[PDB]
C-alpha cells in the first residue's frame, strides 16, 4: 500500500495473510469470510509467469494479525489449509478475468477483537454500493513504495497499511489500459489531479476491497486487490475482481464442501 | 458460520466507536 | 518492436546502435543526424533508477548494421564517442520529460548505401506532419517479445526490427498514463480494438520515430522511443520525446561543439 | 549541412535516390489526411 496509514487495531478483522511454509515468506492478502473460509486472488495461487503454482501444502494462513515483524500471541492465528479452489474460468493469459479463489482452512478459526469474517454483497448492496466515485477501503502488507527498480528489501511496512480508494467509471478505466477489462472486474483509484493518493501495490494481491454500507453498518468485501499498481513505474488504476459478480460461483464451492 | 454476524468489528461497530477514515467512505456517497 | 516486421537494406540508414564498452552489450537505439552527431535518449545514457550512469569512454557506437549477429564486410562502422551531451532540463525522476542525448563521434563517419542522416523538422514540418492519425515510423532492436516475465534470453530480434505506428491525441495519451506527459513529447500507439497491432519495446529506447514528407518526400526525425511499453506487462501508448520542440537545443549544443 | 549532409538528409540511397519505394511507407502517405 503506497500513500497509506497504519490501521488501527482490530481495524480489518477479516484481514488474513497468505504465507509459503518454506521458505517462509509472505506471498499475499486474503480475507476471512466465515470460521473455515477464505477468499483471496486466484493469481496468487497459480500464476506460470511468475512460476506461482501453490498446493494446500505449500500455504499457510495467519488471521488476527498487525504487525509484521513481532508476532502477536494469544492474538494471531496459524491454520493450515485444507483445500484450494481457484475459479474454473480464471483466465491468467491474458487479463486475470475472474481472478478469484476460496481456500477452506483446515481447522476453524475463533472469532475476537482481532478476528471477525466480512460480508459478501447481495444484489442491493452491489447495486448500490458499486458506483463510480464511492469509495472503497483497501489494506495490505504489500511495498509502502516504488519497487519497479532494484532491491525488495527497502518499502516493507511493520504494520498492517489502510487506505480509501474511489470507485473508477468503467469506460474510464477502460481507456487507461490495453487490457481487456471484464465485467468480472472494476477500477479504483485516484486520478493523478485529485491531490489525495494512496494505491494498492501487487504485494496487496488478494487483499480485500471493502465498503460500509451506510444502511445497516456492515463492512462488504466488494472487492479483490487484482492488480494494484501504486509500486508500478506506471499504471493510472489498480484492477479488483468483482467479488457480488462471482459470488455464484463462491456459494456453489461453499455450498458442497462445507 | 459466522454470516449472521459478518462486517461488524468487535473493536468498532460493537462498541459504537468509528475507525479513522470510515468516515470518509460516508461523504463519498454524497457526491 | 513488438509485431513489427525485418527492415530491408539501406531503409533506415540513418539507424544507429549504441553499445556498452564493457562489458560489451547492446543498450539502446540512436540515430545519425550528421557525420559527427548522434541523437538517442538521454534516459539511455543516464537513468539511475536503474544503475544507469554512462560518459563517453564508457560508450561505443555502430552504424550501419541491418543484422545483430553476422558481421557486415564492408558495411557497418564501429565508432568511439568524443563527448556525449544530455539535455540540463533532462528530468528522470519523474516523467522523462526532455529524454534526449546528443553523442558526438570521435571522428566523422562517411556515408554510403547503408549509412545516411535523417533530417531534422523544422516549425512547418512538425505542424504539418505531428497530427493524431498520422502516422510515423519507429525502428529498434528492442524484443521481439513480453519481457515482463523471467529471463531476458529469448526474444532477441536477429534484424533490425521496423513499425508504423500512428499519433495518438494528447488527452487520449494522458487517458492512458499515470506519469505528467509535458508538451515536449508524444505519443504513438494503435487502439487495443486493433485491426492493427505493433508496437515499441523498452530496448527501442533512443531509437527515431521518423515521418516521410509528402511535400519533398524526405525522412524527419520527429520523435525519439522515449518509453515504448510493448514489451511490458500493460501500457496502452508510448512516449516519444518531441524532437522539434527541443530542436533550439540541438542546434546549441552542434553549433557550440561542432565546427 | 552541419557536418552531416543537411543538404541531403532524409533521402536514402536506395530508396529515395534510386527512385525506388520501400515495403510500407505507403502506409505512411495513407494516413495523411
Ligand atoms: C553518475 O555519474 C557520476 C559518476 O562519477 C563517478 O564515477 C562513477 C563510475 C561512480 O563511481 C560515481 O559514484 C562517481 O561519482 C556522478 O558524479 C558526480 O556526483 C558525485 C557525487 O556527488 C560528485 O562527487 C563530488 O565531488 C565534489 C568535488 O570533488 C571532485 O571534483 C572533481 C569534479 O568536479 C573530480 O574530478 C574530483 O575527483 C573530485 O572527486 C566533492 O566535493 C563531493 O564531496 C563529491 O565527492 C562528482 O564530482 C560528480 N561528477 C561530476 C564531475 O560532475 C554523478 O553524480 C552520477 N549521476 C547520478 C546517478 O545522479
Ligand atoms: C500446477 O502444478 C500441477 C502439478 O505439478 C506437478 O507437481 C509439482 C509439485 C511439481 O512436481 C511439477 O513438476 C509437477 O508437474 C500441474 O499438473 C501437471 O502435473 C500433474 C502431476 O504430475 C499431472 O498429473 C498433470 O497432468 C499436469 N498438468 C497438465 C495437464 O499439464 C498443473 O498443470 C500446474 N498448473 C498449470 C496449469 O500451470
Amino acid at each position: 500500500i503506497v500513500e497509506g496509514s497504519d490501521a488501527e487495531i482490530g481495524m480489518s478483522p477479516w484481514q488474513v495473510m497468505l504465507f509459503r511454509k518454506s521458505p517462509q515468506e509472505l506471498l499475499c492478502g486474503a480475507s476471512l469470510i466465515s470460521d473455515r473460509w477464505v477468499l483471496t486472488a486466484a493469481h496468487c495461487l497459480l500464476y506460470p509467469p511468475w512460476d506461482k503454482n501453490f498446493t494446500e501444502n505449500d500455504l499457510l494462513v495467519r488471521i488476527g494479525k498487525h504487525s509484521r515483524t513481532r508476532y502477536e500471541r494469544n492474538i494471531e492465528k496459524i491454520s493450515m489449509l485444507e483445500k484450494i479452489y481457484i475459479h474454473p474460468r480464471y483466465n491468467w493469459r491474458e487479463n486475470l478475468d475472474r481472478d478469484i479463489a476460496l481456500m477452506k482452512l483446515k481447522k476453524p478459526v475463533a472469532f475476537s477483537d482481532y478476528i471477525h469474517p466480512v460480508c459478501l454483497p447481495d444484489r442491493e448492496t452491489a447495486a448500490s454500493l458499486l458506483q463510480a466515485g464511492y469509495k472503497g477501503r483497501v489494506t495490505g502488507w504489500g511495498n509502502l513504495k516504488e519497487t519497479w527498480t532494484a532491491n525488495v528489501g527497502k518499502g516493507q511496512p511493520s504494520v498492517l497499511q489502510v487506505v480509501n480508494l474511489p470507485i473508477v467509471e468503467r469506460p474510464v478505466c477502460k481507456d487507461s489500459t490495453r487490457i481487456r477489462i471484464t465485467d468480472n472486474m472494476f477500477c479504483a483509484g485516484y486520478k493523478p489531479d485529485e491531490g489525495k493518493r494512496g494505491d494498492a501495490c501487487e504485494g496487496d494481491s488478494g487483499g480485500p476491497f471493502v465498503m460500509k454500507s451506510p444502511f445497516n453498518n456492515r463492512w462488504y468485501q466488494m472487492g479483490i486487490v487484482s492488480w494494484g499498481k501504486g509500486c508500478d513505474r506506471d499504471g493510472k488504476y489498480g484492477f479488483y475482481t468483482h467479488v457480488f459478480r462471482l459470488k455464484k460461483w463462491i456459494q456453489k464451492v461453499i455450498d458442497q464442501f462445507g | 458460520s459466522g454470516e449472521a454476524d459478518c462486517g461488524l468489528r468487535p473493536l468498532f461497530e460493537k462498541k459504537s466507536l468509528e475507525d479513522k477514515t470510515e468516515r470518509e467512505l460516508l461523504e463519498s456517497y454524497i457526491d
